[PDB]
C-alpha cells in the first residue's frame, strides 16, 4: 500500500489487435539510399516508390501493427512484414493517388503503380 | 498481434476492466466499457493515425460529419458512466461520444465523428475527462475568484454580489433591474459561465419579479435581507412564474420561525437549500433536516467538508471574528455554538455517502473556496471509504458507485437544480463542450486544461518564451478562448425567459452567448442523480444528534487528508 | 510545479516576510506591512510543519512584540489572517491582537 | 563653427562614415549617408528647435503636410540600406523618410514632413531603428508568447494553432472554418499582427478551400497530418487559385516518398520550406537541399541558430523525450540520429551566411523560441564573421552588406514569401508604421521601443509610480497602443483575398485593420532580397556531408555566443 | 535591468526553490512542487555558473533523493525541464526521472 | 498588508538582487541586470536604513567594483534609479556611473 498517485491496475489479459481480418506476410526490400518509415494506417500499395514487394500484395491492406506504431527500414533493409485488411468501407483517397475508391479495383491500382514507377508491379 | 494490458494502457489510456487511482487517494475507478476497435484507436503525431488518407478523411467538407474537435480517447467519468470513448465536438457542442477516424479505411467509426481537414486533436489518452464543475454558491466579490475556480475545473458561476460590498460578502445576491444590468455587462469579460441570482426579498411581487425581467437567472433568500415567511412565500410565487430557482440561506435565529415555519410557507415548492448542514447558515440547530423533503434540493458548501480535526476550532473562530462577536458576551457565544456543531458536520459527511446531499458548492470568499469545490468532493468520498468501507453497491473491488454518487455533487445535479442542465453539468451528446481533463495523478487538484465550448480556455502550461510548453514554470494561465471577441463564443451567460423575450441581451448590448433557464418548478429530490434519497431526518435539539431510520449519524475527524500537502505549495 | 493562483500570489507574503526579517536584523523597528508579513508567513509555514490551527493562534502572538515594530503599529494590527494547506486540507487561522 | 565627430554623435546620433557597435557582438555597421542639414537638426526639449515658429510650423493643420509623428535622428537598419533620416508617420503609416521640420526656415525639409501642432515627437538620436521583425513560423500555443515576441522586436506573427491542443502543439494550424473563425475572434485581443494557416490537408479541394474562404491567410502542409503527394498537391492548387501561401513541413519518414518525391509533387510551384535544414523537421537526411530551388522559400527555425557545443545534445535529448521514444528501442535512436545532424547544423550557419537560406523564424513552442528570431539572427551573423571573416563585398571595415543581409532574413524576406510586403518588412514610404528603436548596447536583445501602427504597444520602461520613468524596475510592458479599442488600430489581421471580398470581418464582428494577402504565387528564390542564391545542394546520405559547387560546408560549433550571458538574468 | 517575460517569470522559480530550501533545512519530507523547484532551480543556476546540458542532466539526477521527499513524489515527477542561458545562449535541459 | 502596485513591483528587486548576491558568493562575474538589481536593492534598503539622498548618492558608487562584474557592464551602466520611501517620503536617488 505504498501510493503511487493516479496509477493504473490493469486487469490481466491481451488486447488483439485487428481480430477477425485476414494476415498477410510479405517481404519489402528499401531499395533506396535513405531510410524508410511507414505508419500503422498508410494504405500499403501507396508507400515510397524504391521500396520493393509484391505491390499486388499490399492493396487494400495495412501494417498489423499497433496502432500509431511504424515499420523501419534501414537503407538497404529488406525484411518480412505482416499485413492485416483495411476495414470499413475499404476505399482509398489520397494518399500517393494511386487508388481513389474502392481498393478491389487492383488491375487500376497497379496500372497506375507501374506508370509512376512503384516498384514491384509485375 | 496481441498487446500486453499495461503496455496497451501506457500507449491509449485503460480499456475494459482496468482500474485507475483517484490522485493519491484510496478511490479506484474502473473502466466499464470501450467504444474503440482494437488496432483502429485514434492518435496524432508523426507517423500516426491521424493522417490524410488514413484515419483522417481527405474528401468531405465540414458540413459533411465532420468534426471541429476530436478528444482522443478519453477515460469518461460522469454520471452517466465511467467508460472509454474519443468526444467529439462541433460548433461548440458535444456531437458524438464514440469512436472518431475515417469510415475509408477504419471499423466501428462513429457516422458522426469524422476526423476530416477541419478537425483539431487533443489527445486524451491517459487522461480523466469529467464536465466542467457547475458552482451554484458563489458571491461575486474579487474577479481574481474566476481563475482560481478554473484551475480546480469550475466552468459555471451562479451566484450574485456586485464585488466588495457588504451586501455580496455575505449574500449571493445582485439587487434590482440597474446592479442587475451592471453585472451581466461585466460577466462579458469573465471567462466563464455565470447566471446572476436577485434579492428573494419583499412583501409585494412587483419589486421582486423585475429582476427576474432585468436579466436574472434565480433568486437567493438570506437572513441578513430577513428570510421572513413573506420573503419566501413572494419568492417561491415569482420563481413558479418565471420558471427559475429559488436558493435559500434560513433564519439562524428562529426569529420569525422554526424550521417548521420555513417548510409552511415554502408550502411544498421546490427549492435549493443551500449549506444545508447549516454551519454556513440557516435554523438553528436543525437546518439539516430540510434534506429530507422531496421539494428540497439540498447542497453543502466545502468548508465543513470533510469533517476533521481543525475544522471545529477554525469554524468557530471564523463565525466570532467575521460577525464582530465576543469572547466574552455570553449570548455571542451561545449563538456560535449553537451554529457550528461536530454532531451536523460529521452526519454531513455520511449524509453525501447516502445520497441524502445532492450537491456540493464553494460559498466562494464569504464561508467557502472558490477552488476547493472539486478537491473536497473527492476527500470526502475518500474519508468516506476509509471508514464506511466499499458502498454495498460496489464489485470487482472498485469504487465506481460512489465516484458517480460524488461527481454528481458537482456537475448534473446542480445543474438539474438551475434548470441548465439541457446546456451543462454532463458529457452528453448534444450539451455544450466544457470539459475538464485531468492527469489521473492530479484528479481533483489542478486541471491540466479547461475546454470552454470547446476552445482551450485555462491551462497548466510552462515556460512561454521555451522551445517547448512543458518547461518550468508550469503554472495555471488563460488561454486564447479567452482572449478577444473568443470570450463571447466560449462561455454562456444564463438568463430568464422573461428577460430573453423581452431583449435585455440586445438592450445591453450583451455578446456572449445566451442561455435559457428553464424547467426548475417540476423537479425534486428524486431529479438528482444517485442522490435521490428522502428520509425522515431528525435532529436532537439538545445533543444535536442526527438520526435517519432510528439510527445516529456519526463519525469521527480526521487528522489528516489526501490531495493536500503533496500537491500545495502553500 | 503546476501552481495555482493563489500560490503564486502566497509566493509574494514569504518574500516580504524575508526581507522584513533582513530589516529586523540590521536592527530595524519593523512598520505595518512588514509586521503583517512576518506573522502572516510565519502561519503558512507552521500550517507546512504539520501544527494545528489552535497552536498557531497561540503562537502567532508571541512572533512579535511592541519593542520589534514603530510606534502605533500594535495597535494598526487587530488581527491576521491566513489560509494555508495543513495536513487535513487548507483552513484559516485567525491570530487575535497578535502584538501586544 | 564646427563640432567634433564624438560631440556630434553624442547629440544627433552618428553621421556619414561612423560605426556602430551590434550589441556586444564584433559586428560594426556605418551611416552610409544622411538626410540631415548640418545645423537645422530636429530635435525635442526646452530650448530645442520643434518649437512653434521655428522648427515646429505654427501655421498648417494637419491636413495640409503635417505628421502625426516624427521620429527624429533615426539610424535605420533595412535591407534598403543603413543610414540617418527622420522618419515621419501619418495615419499609421510611413508617409516620409527624410529631414523634418518647418520649411518656414529651416534648409532641406522633406515636403510631406512638416512637423506642426498635431505633430508627436520621439527622438531616436542615438537609437538603431528596423523594421518590426516577421515571424511566419507561430504556433498559437499560449497567449503569454505574444509579450515574448514583442520584447525581442517581433511585429508580426504568422502561423496556426487553438491554444494547447496536441494538433497546434505539433504543427501550425487552425483547422476548418470554425477554428479559424474562433481564432479570427482571439486576435481581436492580441497587440500583434497575425495571420493564420489552415490545414494543408486533403484529397479534394473544397475541404482545404473552404479555409481559405473562411479567413485563412495561407496553409500549413505538416507531416504530422499526411504530408503525402495528394496533400502537398492540392493544398497548393488551392494557393495557385487563391493567391496565399504554403508552407511545408516534409516527410521525415520518406514513408510516401523521397525529397524527390516531394519536389515532383510540387511540380515546379511556389512553397515556403520550413526548418529547411531538417533538425525541426523533413526528409532525412537531405530535406535542406531544398533551399538550393528556384521555387522555394527557405526558412530556417532558431534552436539550430548558430551551432554551439550545446545545440546536438539539446536537439537529440529534446527530439527523444517530445517523440516519447525510448533510448533503448533501436528505431527511435535511429530515427533520432538520422534526424538531429551536425553536418547539416554546422553547413546551416553558412547556407544563411551565403544567402542561400533566405528567412529565419522562431517555431515558438513547437521547437524555437518565440523571443529570439531576432536574436539568433545576429548571433550567427557574428559566428560567420569570426569563423568565415569580413564578406568579400565589404568596405570600409564595415559589417554593412552582412547585415543587409541578416535583416533581410526576418524582415521584408518573410514579408515578400507570405504576400504581406505591401503593409509591412521595411522601413519604406507607403508601409505600416511598425518600427523598433533600438539603444545599440541591447541592439538584437531587448526591444526599447516598439511602435505598431504609429503608436507605442511596447517599452522597456520603469516604475509607474515614479517622478519620471526610468527607476527601476525597468521592465517590457504593453503600453497604450495595446489598451482599450486602440489595439484595434494599431494591429493588422492578414486574410486572403476570398474572405475579405466575401465579407468575413463583418459577419464576425473583427475591428482590426484588415490586411489583403497577394502576390505570393509568382515570385521564387530570386524575389528574397540579398538571399537569392540558388545552387545545388548535394548531401550524402551515407555522411550527411553538404556540398555546394564541389566543396564541403563545414564549420565548428562555438563554445559561447555574445547577446547571452552579459543581458540575461536567467 | 529591462526584465522580459521569461526573466520575471523564473524568478518566481528562484523563490520556490529558496522556500523549499527552508522547509527542508527544518526537516520536512518535500512534497511535488517543492521538489520540482529545488531542482529546476539548480539547472538554471547551473547554467548560468556554466556547466554545459550534459553535466546538468546528470547532476539532475542528484539533487534530491527518495529519503528527501514525501511518498509518491519520486513516482510523479518522470522529468523536469528548464531553458536558461549557457554561455552559448538558451538551451533546453531535460533531467529524466530525477528522484530515484 | 495593504500592498500598492509599487510595492507589489519593488519586491521584485530585492528577490532580483538576493539571486544576484548569490550568484556573487560563489564567485560569478556578474552580468548588466544582477549589477542593477544589487544596487537598485542597496539604494532602496538604504532609504529603509534612514539614510540621505546625498549618502545613497555616494555610496552607491562603492557597492559593485570593475572586478566584480562581466567586461562590458561598467560601460553599460550609465546610471541606476530608484524610488523608495525615506523617513521624509519618496524620493528619487540617480547613481551615477556606479561602477567605475
Ligand atoms: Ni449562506
Ligand atoms: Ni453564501
Ligand atoms: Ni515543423
Ligand atoms: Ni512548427
Ligand atoms: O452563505
Ligand atoms: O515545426
Amino acid at each position: 500500500n505504498y501510493i503511487v498517485p493516479g496509477e493504473y491496475r490493469v486487469a490481466e489479459g491481451e488486447i488483439e489487435i485487428n481480430a477477425g481480418r485476414e494476415k498477410t506476410t510479405i517481404r519489402v526490400s528499401n531499395t533506396g539510399d535513405r531510410p524508410i518509415q511507414v505508419g500503422s494506417h498508410i494504405h500499403f500499395v501507396e508507400v515510397n516508390k524504391e521500396l520493393l514487394f509484391d505491390r499486388a500484395e499490399g492493396i487494400g491492406r495495412r501494417l498489423n501493427i499497433p496502432s500509431g506504431t511504424a515499420a523501419r527500414f534501414e537503407p538497404g533493409e529488406e525484411m518480412e512484414v505482416e499485413l492485416t485488411e483495411l476495414g470499413g468501407n475499404r476505399e482509398v483517397f489520397g494518399i500517393s493517388d494511386l487508388t481513389n475508391g474502392s481498393v478491389d479495383n487492383k488491375e487500376l491500382i497497379l496500372q497506375r503503380a507501374k506508370e509512376l514507377g512503384y516498384k514491384g508491379v509485375e | 498481434m496481441k498487446i500486453n494490458r499495461q503496455q496497451y494502457a501506457e500507449s491509449y489510456g485503460p480499456t475494459v476492466g482496468d482500474q485507475v487511482r483517484l490522485a493519491d487517494t484510496d478511490l479506484w475507478i474502473e473502466v466499464e466499457k470501450d467504444y474503440t476497435t482494437y488496432g483502429d484507436e485514434a492518435n496524432f503525431g508523426g507517423g500516426k493515425v491521424l493522417r490524410e488518407g488514413m484515419g483522417e478523411n481527405g474528401t468531405y467538407t465540414r458540413t459533411e460529419n465532420v468534426l471541429d474537435l476530436l478528444l482522443t480517447n478519453a477515460l469518461i467519468l460522469d454520471y452517466t458512466g465511467i467508460y472509454k470513448a474519443d468526444i467529439g465536438v462541433k460548433d461548440g457542442y458535444i456531437v458524438g461520444i464514440g469512436k472518431g477516424g475515417n469510415p475509408d479505411i477504419m471499423d466501428g467509426v462513429t457516422p458522426n465523428m469524422i476526423v476530416g481537414t477541419a478537425t483539431e486533436v487533443i489527445a486524451a489518452e491517459g487522461k480523466i475527462v469529467t464536465a466542467g464543475g457547475i458552482d451554484t454558491h458563489v458571491h461575486f466579490i474579487n474577479p481574481d475568484q474566476v481563475d482560481v475556480a478554473l484551475a480546480n475545473g469550475i466552468t459555471t458561476l451562479f451566484g450574485g454580489g456586485t464585488g466588495p460590498a457588504e451586501g455580496s460578502k455575505a449574500t449571493t445576491v445582485t439587487p434590482g433591474p440597474w446592479n442587475i444590468e451592471k453585472m451581466l455587462k461585466s460577466t462579458e469579460g469573465l471567462p466563464i459561465n455565470v447566471g446572476i441570482l436577485g434579492k428573494g426579498h419583499g412583501s409585494s411581487i412587483a419589486p421582486i419579479m423585475e429582476q427576474i425581467d432585468a436579466g436574472a437567472a434565480g433568486l437567493k433568500i438570506h437572513e441578513d435581507w430577513g428570510a421572513t415567511p413573506a420573503s419566501i412565500d413572494r419568492s417561491l410565487t415569482v420563481a413558479d412564474e418565471a420558471d427559475v430557482q429559488v436558493a435559500i440561506h434560513s433564519d439562524t435565529l428562529n426569529e420569525a420561525g422554526f424550521l417548521e415555519d420555513t417548510l409552511r410557507a415554502i408550502n411544498g415548492r421546490v427549492i435549493h437549500s443551500f449549506h444545508v448542514e447549516g454551519a454556513g447558515g440557516g435554523h438553528a440547530p436543525d437546518i439539516m433536516a430540510m434534506a429530507g423533503h422531496p421539494n428540497v434540493l439540498p447542497s453543502s458548501t466545502n468548508p465543513t467538508r470533510p469533517f476533521t480535526v481543525n475544522t471545529i476550532d477554525e469554524h468557530l473562530d471564523m463565525l466570532m471574528v467575521c460577525h464582530h462577536l465576543k469572547q466574552n458576551i455570553p449570548e455571542d457565544v451561545a449563538f456560535a455554538d449553537s451554529r457550528i456543531r461536530p454532531e451536523t458536520i460529521a452526519a454531513e459527511d455520511i449524509l453525501h455517502d447516502l445520497g441524502i446531499i445532492s450537491m456540493m458548492s464553494t460559498d466562494a470568499l464569504a464561508m467557502g473556496r472558490a477552488g476547493e469545490m472539486v478537491l473536497r468532493t473527492w476527500q470526502t468520498a475518500d474519508k468516506m471509504k476509509k471508514q464506511r468501507g466499499p458502498l454495498a453497491e460496489e464489485k470487482n473491488g472498485s469504487d465506481n458507485f460512489r465516484a458517480k454518487r460524488y461527481v454528481s455533487k458537482y456537475t448534473i445535479n446542480p445543474a438539474i437544480a438551475q434548470g441548465i442542465a439541457h446546456e451543462v453539468g454532463s458529457i452528453e451528446e448534444g450539451k455544450f463542450a466544457d470539459l475538464v481533463l485531468w492527469e489521473p495523478k492530479f484528479f481533483g487538484v489542478k486541471a491540466d486544461r479547461v475546454i470552454k465550448g470547446g476552445i482551450i480556455a485555462y491551462a497548466q502550461i510552462g515556460d512561454p518564451s521555451a522551445s517547448i510548453p512543458t518547461p518550468q514554470p508550469v503554472m495555471g494561465r488563460r488561454m486564447y478562448g479567452t482572449v478577444g471577441d473568443l470570450i463571447h463564443d466560449t462561455n454562456i451567460t444564463f438568463m430568464s425567459k422573461s428577460s430573453i423575450q423581452q431583449g435585455v441581451p440586445a438592450k445591453l448590448g450583451l455578446k456572449r452567448r445566451i442561455g435559457t433557464v428553464k424547467n426548475c418548478r417540476n423537479i425534486g429530490k428524486k431529479d438528482m442523480k444517485w442522490n435521490d434519497v428522502t428520509t425522515d431526518i431528525d435532529i436532537n435539539p439538545e445533543t444535536y444528534e442526527v438520526k435517519v431510520d432510528g439510527e445516529v449519524l456519526t463519525c469521527e475527524p480526521v487528522k489528516e487528508l489526501p490531495m493536500a500537502q503533496r500537491y500545495f505549495l502553500f | 510545479m503546476h501552481l495555482n493562483p493563489a500560490e503564486k500570489e502566497k509566493l509574494q507574503i514569504f518574500l516580504a516576510s524575508e526581507l522584513a526579517l533582513k530589516r529586523k536584523a540590521r536592527g530595524l523597528k519593523l512598520n505595518y506591512p512588514e509586521a503583517v508579513a512576518i506573522i502572516t508567513s510565519f502561519i503558512m509555514e507552521g500550517a507546512r510543519d504539520g501544527k494545528t490551527v489552535a497552536m498557531l493562534m497561540e503562537e502567532g502572538k508571541h512572533v512579535l512584540t511592541r519593542d520589534d515594530v514603530m510606534e502605533g503599529v500594535p495597535e494598526m494590527i487587530d488581527d491576521i489572517q491566513a489560509e494555508a494547506t495543513f495536513p487535513d486540507g487548507t483552513k484559516l487561522v485567525t491570530v487575535h491582537n497578535p502584538i501586544s
